[PDB]
RNA sequence: UUGAAUAUAAAGAAUUAUUAUUAUAAAUAUUAUUUUAAAAAUAUAAAAAUAUUGUUAAUAAAAUUAUCAAGUUUCAAAAG
């Protein structure tokens, strides 16, 4: 029920409905590289209690 | 929820309240109330009369979006448009009732 | 804070003070007993309280009557704001002889917007149970329907729906 | 309701008898226990309607009447629709907080008497008056040959000049004893079903119509 | 327990129908038809409290004295029947 | 009451839904307004005011009956401030003119009082569940 | 989806014995959840009880108006308000039941015709 | 407009007044109009006087069933059709 | 509307937050935002025999209760 794991499931059938035209084999196929790439991050204010703030 | 997955939907929507179906118009015709009238009484009067209100921001309709037209408030909720008429004939004074010269 | 001269009567609760002291409601029902009780209490409202003053010095006595209310017309001509030199009275009138009218001040205006808006009130609730009383009312003379159509239906499928025995459990009138 | 269990034997009361109730014996051994006599939770009686309307109809005939001897009435109608002894009184709790009969100690004696109270009298005047409006309609005699109790519409009459208090003490018994033969013949069987209002109060709905066994 | 236009009954209210407590709906049978009814009083409760015996909270003095005047002075009546069948 | 004392509420004053099984306390069908004098819904509504004054019995068979529009002074007309009225020969008249004050103006509302209609407001007072000697509950 | 609570599937069991369930199939839920459940085809020949089916649509009547059709309409608007995500907008949500919808069933009570 | 009167509220709640004056003494009653108590101090018994763009809460009641409403004078709309109805009040005498 | 003119839904605490903004008016809408399989602390206390201040700087002005929620008394010091 991870995150993570749907999210890469979402590929592994789009990489595959693409790997398939390129020829690559719908069963042999294998998962050499699956890194994860530091990305857009948004900055959100927080407002903590107490006059503070800490941007999320 | 008979959902197996909660969310915006199956959440059953009245878990009481059976006794459904009331058609107001055709039972204010048998106590003679003014039809526009009594069908107001079932919705919060922010809607239909002249009163302070609360409003959610997706019911006041947004603007001609490029993917979909100006959706005003009133033709996506017709039964909530305002009745003017009903506010004033019942919660306003008429110059009339107070002309003293 | 909004100074009560804004507000079209002067408001009905009335906050003060007090730190030592923890109560929303004023304490009506001794502003009641005074008043009502002693007579000198609030200004004698000038006519009904005048009128003697001049009863006395043309006629040599003390009124010893009623006094009627309601100020002659001409009286207090001058005044703009009476509502203390009076009672909360209107205005008396002009010196003339019309019928009397209400001169609408934006108090009285007011008043008249509230027994409109009592009616308002009183009306959107004497109707809701109105229909509440066909809602109920019908929802039961319906819900006899369901268990007389469950009443006929139950008598030819014989599902007597009293436990998995026969009548020779109940006849016995005990619990078994 | 069963012979021996909460009753003494022979106590089988002649009236109406409940539909599908199978009346079996017990051996003339059986007693509770000392704490089972009590716990015994009876089965609720109808006291709706047909009940009301049959009971009131009764103590309409027999205006003032000596409560002990009331039951010995309503087993006489054609239409009793009244299963036992206890049926009649939780009835007749029920028709007293009706406001309907008023029971007085009849002060020369030490009996209660059913008085129909003359705030709801009126009522069961008109109610009185519906049933025996639509009962005579049933009867085989009414219509067939009305002329065979035209001799009955002048003899009453004429009977209510010297012995009218006399004339319906054998006209008493004799239904007694010909509402005994119908009620070997025909009873009317009460078949109920239980059934939960709107506010959770489980109460039972009733019907009741006539076995033909012969 | 609860009582009429003109009359009353008696029932013990559940927590489901918390909401018809006030005043309900019902047939009146000092009338033939459903009239609304009002709460004059309590008569206990519908399930224990707990560690509380069978009565944790008492029906009243008051819904008491109701009581002893329905069944309380039955004398007029044991004719008929006192418990039996 | 009886409830001796010291055995009535303390800190309300007043105990909630008074119990009055011994008599029933229900609106009267020969009932009539006293300032008015119009005929009352029976009991379907709450357009009148039932200030039933403990036990009444003389104004009606319960107590004095007004419709909500009908309780106002009858000698100078405006409402009756505090609610606190004084039957003038079958017509309530206001405390203060019926006591032969004057000052006949009041601030808030003028020809409507503040009160509760169906004794609502009035059942802050009179006859609680035990009224007279009700012993019948521990006797035999 | 919302938190790793399990899910339990809790039926009575035979229903080849009852006879309201008889041979309803619960493969998936009711289309618009005031439609009655989808029936095995093998069994389609069943009528209900019916004091259980008259006093349903007594019940399913009341989103069959559009006053819920506006109930409906609107909560969409709060559940965007407290925003949950994939909530669409109240301006493309057009109703449960409809008019098309409605011929099928005033002719499916051919019944008490 | 030819004569058609412009009745301010204050005329129409007069010329009710009028209107149950009439009703009365066509009930064959003591028709009591009101401003016959009203003289120059006004209401001559000392009483309150009422203000005649009368409240909907206190509506002038008589004890006798008299109705009158802005359904009733209305049509008294122009100055003819009130000097003969109400001739015999608006009217002084000078016997 | 039969008035010329004029204008009618939404705050403030930094927020969609503690939060009935109480100017008014009454009085049964079956008005509708709150995850979840455990024991520690802790917030907290239903329940329950004895004991009654030995605890402590010092018990007793210390939530609610249908078992209906209230300690009495004396002395000394102490004005409004
Ligand atoms: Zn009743
Ligand atoms: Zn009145
Ligand atoms: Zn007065």
């Amino acid at each position: 029920p991870r995150k993570g794991h749907m999210a890469v499931f979402r590929a592994l059938e789009v990489a595959q409905q693409g790997a398939e035209g390129k020829g690559l084999d719908k069963e042999h196929l294998r998962i050499a590289y699956i890194t994860c790439m530091p990305g857009p991050t948004d900055k959100q204010v927080d407002i903590r209690s107490r006059g503070y703030y800490a941007w999320k | 929820y008979n959902s197996f997955e909660r969310g915006w939907k199956d959440k059953t929507v009245h878990p009481l309240d059976r006794r459904g179906r009331f058609n107001l118009d055709e039972a204010a015709a048998e106590l003679q109330l003014d039809e526009a009238y009594v069908a107001s009484l079932y919705k919060p009067l922010h809607y239909t009369y002249s009163m302070k209100g609360q409003r959610y921001p997706a019911e006041q309709g947004r603007t001609s979006r490029p993917g979909s037209l100006a959706a005003s408030r009133d033709r996506m909720f017709p039964l909530y448009r305002r009745n003017y008429k009903l506010n004033r004939e019942l919660r306003v004074l008429d110059h009339r009732r107070i002309s003293t010269d | 804070r909004k100074a009560l001269q804004s507000y079209p009567v002067p408001p009905r609760a009335r906050n003060y003070e007090r730190r030592w002291s923890s109560s929303r409601t004023n304490p009506y029902n001794r502003m009641f007993w005074r008043t009502v009780l002693n007579e000198d209490f609030a200004r004698p409202s000038f006519w009904v309280s005048d009128f003697r003053h001049k009863y006395l010095a043309k006629h040599g006595m003390d009124y010893q009557g009623r006094v009627p209310a309601s100020p002659a017309p001409g009286m207090y001509q001058g005044f703009s704001d009476v509502h203390k030199i009076l009672a909360n009275h209107p205005k008396p009138q002009r010196e003339s002889r019309h019928l009397p009218v209400m001169p609408m001040t934006p108090r009285v205006v007011f008043e008249h917007a509230q027994e409109k808006r009592i009616d308002y009130a009183k009306k959107m609730h004497r109707d809701r149970r109105l229909v509440e009383q066909l809602r109920t009312h019908e929802f039961w003379g319906w819900y006899m329907k369901l268990q007389r159509v469950r009443g006929r239906w139950c008598k030819e499928h014989g599902v007597s729906s009293r436990g998995v025995y026969g009548p020779a459990v109940d006849a016995a009138e005990l619990w078994g | 309701f069963q012979a021996g269990v909460h009753t003494p034997h022979g106590s089988r009361y002649n009236a109406a008898r409940m539909k599908n109730w199978p009346v079996q014996e017990v051996p003339q051994n059986f007693n509770f226990t000392n704490e089972q006599r009590f716990k015994a939770k009876a089965v609720p009686r109808d006291t709706g309607k047909i009940p009301r309307d049959f009971l009131l109809s009764v103590l309409y005939r027999n205006q003032p009447c000596e409560v002990a001897s009331l039951w010995e009435h309503c087993l006489h109608d054609p239409q009793i629709v009244l299963d036992s002894k206890r049926h009649l009184r939780e009835v007749l709790q029920q028709a007293r907080a009706e406001g309907f009969v008023s029971f007085e100690k009849d002060a020369v004696t030490d009996r209660w008497v059913c008085h129909l109270t003359r705030e709801r009298f009126e009522e069961v005047r008109a109610l009185v008056g519906a049933r025996a409006e639509a009962q005579d309609l049933y009867s085989g005699l009414r219509g067939a040959s009305a002329t065979e109790t035209s001799a009955y519409s002048e003899s009453f009459r004429e009977m209510n000049e010297d012995t009218k208090r006399e004339h319906f003490r054998l006209l008493s018994e004799q239904v007694a004893d010909t509402t005994t033969h119908l009620r070997k013949f025909q009873r009317m069987e009460m078949d109920y079903l239980p059934y939960t209002d709107l506010n959770g109060k489980v109460n039972f709905m009733w019907w009741y119509e006539m076995s033909d066994t012969r | 327990n609860a009582c009429h236009v003109p009359g009353d009954q008696i029932f013990l209210v559940s927590n489901s129908f918390t909401r018809r407590l006030l005043t309900r709906t019902d047939h009146c049978p000092k009338c033939d038809r459903l009239s609304t009814f009002r709460f004059m009083s309590v008569s206990g409760m519908v399930g224990r409290m707990p560690y509380k015996p069978v009565d944790t909270p008492g029906p009243s003095y008051a819904t008491l004295y109701w009581r002893k005047q329905r069944s309380g002075k039955i004398a007029s009546q044991p004719l008929n029947e006192v418990c039996n069948k | 009451t009886a409830v001796p004392h010291e055995e009535a509420r303390s800190r309300p004053h007043f105990p909630a839904y008074t119990e009055d099984v011994d008599q029933p306390m229900v609106v009267p069908d020969g009932v009539c307004c006293f300032n008015c004098d119009k005929p009352i819904d029976g009991d379907d509504i709450n357009s009148y005011v039932w200030v039933p004054s403990g036990n009444a019995r003389v104004p009606t068979t319960q107590g004095y009956f007004f419709h909500v529009k009908c309780f106002k002074c009858w000698n100078c007309k405006y409402r009756i401030i505090h609610n606190q009225f004084y039957s003038k020969d079958s017509r309530a008249w206001c405390l203060s003119c019926a006591l032969g004050r004057d000052i006949r103006v009041p601030t808030r509302r003028w020809h409507t009082s503040y009160v509760n209609t169906h004794r609502t407001g009035s059942r802050l007072t009179g006859q609680f569940f035990p009224r007279h000697r009700h012993q019948m509950e521990f006797l035999f | 989806r919302s938190d790793n609570v399990a899910m339990y599937f809790v039926e009575y069991k035979n229903r080849d014995m009852s006879d309201n369930h008889k041979g309803e199939d619960y493969t998936a839920g009711p289309e618009r959840f005031f439609l009655p459940p989808r029936i095995i085809e093998t069994e389609k020949g069943i009528q209900r009880p019916p004091h259980m089916q008259m006093a349903f649509d007594r019940w399913a009547s009341k989103f069959k108006t559009e006053e819920f059709h506006h109930w409906w309409r609107l909560r969409h608007a709060k559940l965007r308000y407290w925003g949950v995500r994939n909530v669409p907008h109240p301006s493309d949500v057009d109703p449960l039941w409809t008019e098309k919808e409605e011929e099928e069933w005033h002719n499916e009570m051919l019944a008490n015709t | 407009q030819v004569g058609t009167l412009v009745m301010s509220q204050a005329m129409r709640h007069a010329l009710m007044d009028l209107e149950r004056a009439v009703r009365r003494k066509e009930l064959g009653l003591e028709p009591n109009y009101l401003w016959d108590r009203w003289g120059p101090i006004g209401f001559i018994d000392g009483a309150r006087a009422d203000y005649l763009p009368r409240f909907e809460h206190n509506p002038y009641v008589d004890p006798d069933g008299v109705d009158v409403t802005e359904i009733d004078v209305l049509p008294f709309n122009t100055h003819e059709q009130i000097r003969e109805r109400y001739r015999d009040f608006i009217e002084p005498d000078t016997a």
